[PDB]
DNA sequence: TTCCCTATTTAAATTGC
DNA sequence: CAATTTAAATAGGGAAG
């Protein structure tokens, strides 16, 4: 079924799952596999995306770039994108990087403003882990968590170099590592290779984590390779600068205590596309970078 | 010259082409013929297959190219089927 | 595991017209309406770029997309290219690009090498009979892309080079192989419907230098009025104007189909290793630094 | 760089061959897959074509000379069965 | 019907051990595995030679001896060939070679003449590899030799003194390629197999450029006591001391079976034309007047 | 089946017609497809012959090739040769050429012995009609088969050219067609591009004639590229030369009969090669050349 | 797409010749 | 010596997910 995904203020992003796009009495149309066919907005759509299922014919394919609008394809759930074409201010008219890309551009290869915006980026993850609050694992207002918060905030209000960022950012993922370990009481170490359950749930969320930045950096138009805590070798550090927001207060959480349940796969991806909907994180993540971006 | 003939024509057809093809040329793989070969020799193929009858369906690839292609059901635009 | 070549080592292209590239046993065929499945070289295609009455299915586009074969739509001034995002491109030849597009004398440089490639495309590529590549009437067109592209002050003060350039040579191979068909896109004929789904597949070998080794078609080389399409249509006339257009005037001469048009663009593509040259060639300006 | 390949095996392995090397080169009939693969995209099918694992029948061509042969029953000076 | 293509293009050469050559569907064959039957081009054969356990039937003689195509026997020793005779053959040559041929002195120059075309057959193939094109020894041996077929008292001074040329040059080609074989018929190592088994690509290639052109062979050349065979041996013997005894010292050094052997003397065939080198190679003997 | 045919002395042309020549207990013996074995004299044999079905082996061939035999490939009636060795001395020990072109080719190189063999050979295609008889057709006794041959005697006699030799010989043909035509009552001219059933009978007659040719000479080491009437540039000349003395004999009345009786190809073929076999017309050729050669 | 037909093209084997 | 069978045999199809 169609789904209605907020990117800045209406819900501009559909979500296209199993069905046959084509063009219907003159306009932009699909058909799913059930018999019911749905025509689209097209003053409300700007992004529309295709799950697995879809195919498009080349007329709607034009009829769709013509006026202003513009398709992408992704994984299933829509958060993990795989091919589209990549964002201008008018897609027909003119051809150039965003004003997004043009104010990010500025804050990269300006040092004291890189600097700057790694701190404001980290500050954020701060406000991310006050603001998304949930049910399960640690509560985000007792002493040792907001103590480490605090701690956190020292770090990077006290830091002038890059690598003390990192430093800083290394205590906060294994102290959070900890706490989150000591609420359901089992002893844990990362580690990437670790074949069991929990690790392998927490990269499949990590995953699903990578692919809503991607898809966050994507709906503004940036691009994956210029990331603010990573090296500039990292490969797609950008896309993990972005997702490290979400792995440190969204990710953990629902991964881990849905390891602790510890069901399947699948139904996981369909839970984390649900939370990303409901929650509303992809329009956090432009809020994000527009107040980057904007200073 | 090394040339290369594939037929693609039918069950009785292909016994034909296989008697005056493999006079000229070495089957390999399952209607893949190959060998070496003279331009006289090109020609006396495309007469004795334009004289096999109507039906045939062959092409030749001499390296990279469509020297003689007699007969087509359907080739699917850039070099396949 | 299973580390396959990148897109410097794919030769196979396809500029499907009323197919529909769906999944076939995991193979990506571009199966035509006449109801037969042209199996697409998936992992060694540069592109598969649709035509009218192309649907392109989602397991294959998934399929194209992570083997770094970027599908794209041909029916220039709206076209648009799927470009391959999950299998993340290389960081440091798109970290120094925006680097080399954001500084407007490096902007100025990096659009001068990627319009200049165009007469580095006419000299390697050297599979061009007929108007051939040294008869100084297309040569001749050559160096005047390489004088108009070597200054290059700005995006938009050179933004439309490329189109001087392609109808230049659209004219002088029309003025030599006895023609006179100008550059149109709905003069329905042999020679204009030749460089229609000729230059789609030089889009075809375009597609698959910015969606492994170059960085995207959202920071252009040309920007401007007549410069719509994105770095897609700057990495494509490159090969437009030494590979595309040179043969699809031979098969216009020759009388060719559009079918052996398509076949020899491939076979020229894949034996002068174009594809290879587009995503070895965007990884010199983009990593230079 | 300019090779062919053929595949003699049997159902199911001969589609999991065709999957394998359908992707790197187009089809041209009757199992004779035919196209251009630089030498490190030869070397790593070959990886593939060995984890494909027994019962692979594909012998490849460089022009005349085999480039290489996984897996043989009886292959003579011609080629043919 | 046809022009019957001509012998001096004609494109392969075969050994076959262990079979039965028969016609099957109008098709020359092999049998050299128990059920695996193969093609033999009639049309490029040059020649098919029996090993062992080997047999061709009259249907196969009749579709194969239709446009000069022999068949001799394996078990240097007593060879009866098949030259094909229902094709009447031109006749210049064969009238000047018995015009030259009867008077001693002329039948001399003859001899004397296709002797001293080893240097010839080392000259026009000069792909070579280890002792190469002259190892400062082969081109040696090969220069006195010249200049004993050059002064050429009579056939029997010559009897067997091509045989010292053949022992020299196997004991020549073994003190760089090391191994210690001597020349025997029932040896079971690589050496001998190989290099005995390359003597039935010579008497093929030599007995086919005398069935078309029109020589029947037993009328000899060094006659004597021990150079038994005819003039095919003295055909034969071009192309073994200079073409075929270097890939068979080849194949007995790097150590592979017998069948990628005959395939690389079917390339060294092939790509030099070498019954074509000796289809007018011997008209310059023969039609010469 | 085995049949023979005799050449100079002794019957040693053995024919072997559809069988398996193998090596049996270490000697040379032939399997038919009836499934009996019958070996093969070795003394008495200098020509073997292999007719349709005919296969033999490496190792009989190897014996054959050691103790002193010539072998050969050959065609329907086991007569019609395509595939030969060649004959020498002796195979074993020394392999020098056989006398009867140094004999021929020493009185052909000078003129004047060569027009003496050239009315020769006329003179015994003139035995071949007065020696040889039919029992039907045209008989060689009446009077203007004998006028023709007093004629014809004339000549060759005064004449010392070759251009009037084979306008003698055209005489003679058309002359003893049309003898031969009014003898069965029709009229008749002869032509090669006719496709009628007494003109295809004559054709296939003398394609067997030349078959009797190639044959006598290859049993003597001649070969078939040396003409005495018709000239150096013509293929085959001395084949068409040898049937002549025949195609005016023995072919021509057998043809026109079978034309006349209208029995077919394959049976004309047989007559013929029983007409051959029962009054050895082979070893008839052999005594002729040899006559010709010592002088 | 994995999968299962399922028409096919297809051989080489039979098999007189 | 080709006179034809039988299949070794694949995309080519439908579903599906």
């Amino acid at each position: 079924m169609q789904k209605q995904i907020l990117t800045s203020q209406k819900r501009n992003m559909y979500i296209l799952s199993r069905c046959k796009v084509l063009v219907k009495n003159g306009q932009v149309c699909h058909l799913h596999e059930d018999g019911n066919v749905y025509t689209v907005p097209y003053a409300n759509t700007v992004f529309i995306g295709l799950a697995e299922g879809t195919s498009i014919t080349n007329e709607a394919m034009s009829m769709l770039a013509a006026n202003g609008v513009i398709v992408f394809w992704t994984k299933g759930g829509g958060y993990d994108m795989f091919a589209a074409d990549i964002i201008c201010h008018l897609p027909q008219a003119d051809y150039r990087p965003t004003k997004y890309m043009q104010n990010w551009v500025r804050l990269w290869l300006d040092e004291e403003k890189k600097l700057s915006a790694a701190k404001e980026i980290l500050k954020m993850r701060v406000d991310s882990l006050s603001t998304h609050v949930h049910d399960f694992g640690v509560d985000v207002e007792n002493k040792r968590v907001s103590s480490i918060v605090n701690k956190f905030d020292k770090g990077v209000t006290q830091a002038t170099s890059f690598e003390s960022l990192l430093g800083h950012e290394g205590t906060f993922v294994k102290s959070l590592y900890k706490e989150y370990a000591l609420e359901y009481e089992i002893e844990f170490k990362r580690d990437h290779k670790s074949a069991d359950n929990y690790n392998k749930f927490l990269t499949l969320g990590n995953y699903y984590a990578y692919g809503i930045a991607r898809s966050s950096l994507w709906a503004l138009g940036i691009d994956n390779s210029f990331p603010l805590l990573h090296g500039s070798t990292r490969r797609g550090g950008l896309v993990f600068d972005v997702a490290d927001i979400i792995k440190t207060s969204i990710i953990l959480p629902l991964a881990f205590h849905a390891a602790d349940q510890g069901m399947s796969n699948t139904e996981f991806k369909r839970s984390c596309v649900a939370y990303f909907d409901k929650n509303d994180i992809l329009a956090y993540l432009i809020n994000n970078i527009k107040r980057l971006c904007m200073e | 010259m090394f040339i290369r003939i594939k037929c693609f024509s039918k069950q009785p057809i292909a016994k034909k082409v296989s008697r005056e093809v493999s006079a000229y040329l070495e089957y390999t793989g399952n209607n893949t013929w190959e060998g070496h070969i003279s331009g006289q020799g090109v020609s006396n193929l495309q007469t004795k297959l334009i004289n096999v009858g109507k039906g045939v369906k062959v092409v030749c690839n001499y390296q990279d190219k469509v020297l003689f292609a007699i007969g087509n059901v359907a080739m699917s635009d850039t070099g396949s089927v």
